[PDB]
RNA sequence: AAGCGUGUUACCUAUACUCUACCGUCAGGGUUGAUAUGAUGCCCUGACGAGUAGGCAGGCGUGGAGGUCAGUGACGAAGCCUAGACCGUAAGGUCGGGUCGAACGGCCUCUAGUGCAGAUCUUGGUGGUAGUAGCAAAUAUUCAAAUGAGAACUUUGAAG
RNA sequence: ACUAAUCGAACCAUCUAGUAGCUGGUUCCUGCCGAAGUUUCCCUCAGGAUAGCAGAAGCUCGUAUCAGUUUUAUGAGGUA
RNA sequence: GACGUAAGUCAAGGAUGCUGGCAUAAUGGUUAUAUGCCGCCCGUCUUGAAACACGGACCAAGGAGUCUAACGUCUAUGCGAGUGUUUGGGUGUAAAACCCAUACGCGUAAUGAAAGUGAACGUAGGUUGGGGCCUCGCAAGAGGUGCACAAUCGACCGAU
RNA sequence: AAAUAUUGGCGAGAGACCGAUAGCGAACAAGUACAGUGAUGGAAAGAUGAAAAGAACUUUGAAAAGAGAGUGAAAAAGUACGUGAAAUUGUUGAAAGGGAAGGGCAUUUGAUCAGACAGGCCAGCAUCAGUUUUGGUGGCA
């Protein structure tokens, strides 16, 4: 017998592979499980572990995000990353010409990085031009930002949304919601 | 199709050994097993009789004759843990022995030589037995396990 | 369907996941809503507050058709001109040739101020607008043209 | 004859048969853990039978072998019998039963031909 | 003392400890200029393995459906029987013999009225009990002949 | 008491698969993890909700804010 | 690593060498039996079942978490500030497949009981961290930029 | 009037439905047989063979029937009819049995059975490596 310390025969807890039975995702996840064990690079350990994500995991980025992270100091030619989805934006109405690698471009955000003169590229040909990730940068959309997360962590006091059908007067803004009718949260 | 098929094959390849690194060492015999000395057969067609041990062969045999003229026993191989070296011991180096090696008793009525080379040992050896007495008769009988005998304490 | 169920898993075992103690039963807690103010109140409480009792003045005979009023930000605005003819109006910011955007038309009742239209001057036809939605038209040289 | 292998440890070679298949015809002997809250051949104890598990797991460079040293497929003509051409030291065929006594001639012609091991050479034959 | 108190050794044996093998699980890794074509593949290293209620995962089996094997079959399909053989830890799979007579499988997927030892479960069938308990109220039967394969019991005669 | 072997409200059919916090049963294998009978509230005490214990999915990172342990220093307590 | 001047040898990252018998029921498997030791009847409720608790004489077949409306979390897929062809219409090899307009649902705006009002002081803010990237470095590191995310102080919108 | 409804009636076409304890209660002389005073309740029950070719004829028996013979691809299809399981039973054979029987580990005995000669089976010895056990003796503090 053994005094264990903890808990035997754990898995992870991370995900070793996409739940995707995607032929071509899985090609990606091939080719960049070389890059990160045949180079040190630590850009192509982290696409690795962001190729393996569910869906809400990466949220789409937006051209307008891609387009204020190329505002930062020295970051105006370098080569976005987004390991997920890049939607447009018609809130922005200067993009500059840059290079966006990313999985999936929307038909609009195509058309408008094109337009501004720069290029959409897949992440093989991001491999192939940038085998160590020189001169990226990889962008990540809001994941707090979703409607599940409001409901997240119910309770008094806290400030959260409840889980709700129907909304306005005769729902849930009564007894419990103010200080007329029994009590405030 | 009965059964479908495997996927994939495993190869038939018949993969070489490793070098193995087992030198082999020539046998280091027990003090009491030197030549001259006289052995008793524990097993085999001969069981019980007392022989004289001559030479250590090649194969780790040990090359005996009990003279034949004494108690029948030719010249032939017996394995060194089959057998128990006593205390008697003859001297032996008036006996040709050099020509008895492991290729003499490969296998392959009684050939005609193997009979002439015994009738040459033993004159030479059954001519030492005669000097110290009544090892002739202690040769042409059999050792026995007796009731009260204890082989861990007789001392032989 | 039926063969990836934890049914099919539960074959063999007596309880089929319920319990042995528990010993799964028809309605133990009451049938729907039952007990809200009693043996489910903690909850209510915890989960849904505001859920017992009354809110204020009631409205007989409501008809949301009155209440229509689709909102637009002032970001959103210029997506209403086609994306091909808009290009030409965002150069040469000019009066005395201004795109009409009738917001009506595109279904909406209200233009908002969320911000940041170009210095382009638009001619913006709008059933309401917030004051300060229409301080940022102005400033772009536009003007908001109430209509019905 | 077929490739060289170790020697096969079946690590348990007796029938795992269910608890009281003998006692009682409607119990069959096909295995079925014992899930009663007293079960003494679920609590293990002494003296009673043992359940199946994970520990009597054959070698993986012996496991599916016959004791010929080969592995079985199932053939059931000329042309499931020629995909084993390759691979006669690691493959033995085993005519499928329904297969008719003419055609069982002309499988085991071809596989002598072939040199291919057949396990059951002699179903439906005039002998 | 083979009892009690105390002391000294030797000895016995747990699924415990040490070493090794094998199975599985987990973790960390290697592996693409023919990896000398399985990259959810091959391989290296280390640790770990109790379990009700319960959760999850990988698989076995059944009815029907799309595809495929130009799959099996009246020269025998399916079924059933078989202290005959083989494979799998197992769910099970495969084969030989007998019986039989017309349809039935492997694989990739789809689908469910899909797996039984229990529910004083339902329907049907069969046991031990067992040639047993019993066939004992109503007073009562007997003889001969006939008929008949066969008469305690039918018919007739006689008697009671 | 009797009211067709039915009577402290007959029988037949339907509503009706009436409800049941209660009893019984709940059908293949293997692998990994693995409990609770405790908190608060309830016409609550053979029940439920709630928190706790447990599994699964993981996510962000990569040796740390850490620890059913001690030491050093400084508090607190009113039992033997 | 060891020995040897060296070649090379070795017990140094896991057994080799020599020899005999049999080549079949000899070993082995399966089965019946015998012997040594062990082994209480399962399922169930229960703190506790072999129980003098309950169900079960036997066998075959049937037999119990399903479907639907609405919904939470998670995952896969398509498209993406949009999305949803299938109420309908067109068409057809005809309940299939293929094509499509206008609406509508949800989303893109909230807040208030309501009348109403309605989201940039700023590089869409400041501070502390933060993967990754860039520059200087043999490296350790230093500096710059810092998405997601966490904490905090602000700013804007609605209510008071 | 039309677009709408339709577990009844009539005529049709279908099915990832059920396949004789299922599917309607009813595949069949089924709302039948039967039960109840009555209202009502309400089953079980499909399959020889391609064709009856449904076994002429002989023999034993009072007869049923048996034994032959014959028909048939088959009588291991004989209307007690496709196949023909289990419970339970008869015969034969084998085994064991002092107040249960059954089972687990291991082996004896009896029975039965699979494969291999271009290494298969069981062993013996020597020199080593790994893990141990039991001795003998040496040199030091
Ligand atoms: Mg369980
Ligand atoms: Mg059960
Ligand atoms: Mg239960
Ligand atoms: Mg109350
Ligand atoms: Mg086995
Ligand atoms: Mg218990
Ligand atoms: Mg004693
Ligand atoms: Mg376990
Ligand atoms: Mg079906
Ligand atoms: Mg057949
Ligand atoms: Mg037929
Ligand atoms: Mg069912
Ligand atoms: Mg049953
Ligand atoms: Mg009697
Ligand atoms: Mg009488
Ligand atoms: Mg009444
Ligand atoms: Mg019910
Ligand atoms: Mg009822
Ligand atoms: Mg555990
Ligand atoms: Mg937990
Ligand atoms: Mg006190
Ligand atoms: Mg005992
Ligand atoms: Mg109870
Ligand atoms: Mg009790
Ligand atoms: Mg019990
Ligand atoms: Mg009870
Ligand atoms: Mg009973
Ligand atoms: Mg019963
Ligand atoms: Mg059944
Ligand atoms: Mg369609
Ligand atoms: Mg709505
Ligand atoms: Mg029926
Ligand atoms: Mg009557
Ligand atoms: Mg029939
Ligand atoms: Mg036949
Ligand atoms: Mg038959
Ligand atoms: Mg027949
Ligand atoms: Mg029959
Ligand atoms: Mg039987
Ligand atoms: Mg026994
Ligand atoms: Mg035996």
């Amino acid at each position: 017998g053994i005094d264990h310390t903890s808990k035997q025969h754990k898995r992870s807890g991370h995900r070793t592979a996409p739940k995707s039975d995607n032929v071509y995702l899985k090609l990606l996840v091939k080719l960049y499980t070389f890059l990160a064990r045949r180079t040190d690079a630590p850009f192509n350990k982290v696409v690795l572990k962001a190729l393996f994500l569910s869906k809400i995991n990466r949220p789409p980025v937006s051209v307008s995000r891609i387009a204020r992270a190329l505002k930062q100091e020295g970051a105006a030619n370098k080569t976005v990353v987004v390991v997920g989805t890049v939607t447009d934006d018609a809130r922005i109405f200067e993009f500059p010409k840059t290079t966006v690698a990313a999985l999936r471009f929307t038909a609009g955000a195509r058309a408008k990085i094109v337009k501004a003169g720069g290029e959409c590229i897949t992440l093989d040909q991001l491999a192939v031009r940038a085998p160590k990730g020189q001169n990226t940068l990889i962008l990540r959309g809001p994941r707090n930002s979703r409607e599940a997360v409001r409901h997240f962590g119910m309770g008094p006091h806290k400030g959260k949304a409840p889980r709700i059908l129907s909304t306005g007067r005769k729902f849930e803004r009564a007894r419990g919601r103010r200080r007329s009718k029994g009590f405030k949260v | 199709s009965a059964q479908k098929a495997p996927k994939w094959y495993p190869s038939e390849d018949v993969a070489a050994l490793k070098k193995t690194r087992k030198a082999a060492r020539p046998q280091k015999l027990r003090a009491s097993l030197v030549p001259g000395t006289v052995l008793i057969l524990l097993a085999g067609r001969f069981r019980g009789k007392r022989v004289v041990y001559l030479k250590h062969l090649e194969d780790n045999t040990l090359l005996i004759s009990g003279p034949f003229k004494v108690n029948g026993v030719p010249l032939r191989r017996v394995n060194a843990r089959y057998v128990i070296a006593t205390s008697t011991k003859v001297s032996v180096e008036g006996v040709n022995v050099e020509k008895f090696n492991v290729e003499y008793f490969a296998k392959e009525e009684i050939k005609a030589e193997r009979v002439e080379d015994q009738k040459v040992v033993d004159k030479a050896l059954i001519a030492e037995i005669k000097k110290t007495p009544l090892l002739k008769q202690y040769l042409s009988a059999s050792f026995s396990l007796k009731n009260g005998d204890k082989p861990h304490m007789l001392k032989f | 369907p039926s063969r990836f169920t934890k049914t099919r898993k539960h074959r063999g075992h007596v309880s089929a996941g319920k319990g042995r103690i528990g010993k799964h039963r028809k309605h133990p807690g009451g049938r729907g809503m039952a007990g809200g103010q009693h043996h489910h109140r903690i909850n209510m409480d915890k989960y849904h507050p505001g859920y017992f009792g009354k809110v204020g003045m009631r409205y007989f005979h409501k008809q949301q058709a009155h209440f229509w009023k689709p909102v637009l930000n002032l970001d959103k605005l210029w997506t209403l001109i086609p994306e091909d003819k808009r290009d030409q109006y965002l150069k040469s910011a000019s009066k005395e040739t201004a795109p009409v955007i009738d917001t009506l038309a595109a279904g909406y009742g209200k233009i908002l101020g969320k911000g940041r239209i170009p210095n382009v001057p638009v001619i913006v036809k709008a059933r309401f607008v917030s004051k300060l939605a229409e301080e940022k038209i102005r400033a772009a040289g536009g003007v908001v043209e109430l209509i019905a | 004859a077929s490739l060289p292998h170790p020697k096969i440890v079946k690590k348990h070679t007796k029938k795992f048969k269910r608890h009281h298949s003998d006692r009682y015809h409607r119990v069959a002997e096909n295995w079925r853990k014992q899930k009663g809250i007293d079960s003494v051949v679920r609590r293990r104890f002494r003296g009673n039978i043992s359940q199946p598990k994970i520990g009597y797991g054959s070698n993986k460079k012996t496991k599916f072998l016959s004791p010929s040293g080969h592995k079985t497929f199932l053939v059931a003509n000329v042309k499931d019998l020629e995909t084993l051409t390759m691979h006669t030291k690691t493959y033995a065929a085993e005519i499928a039963h329904n297969i008719s006594a003419k055609n069982r001639v002309v499988i085991l012609a071809r596989a002598k031909a072939l040199g291919i091991k057949v396990t059951n050479p002699k179903g439906r034959l005039a002998l």
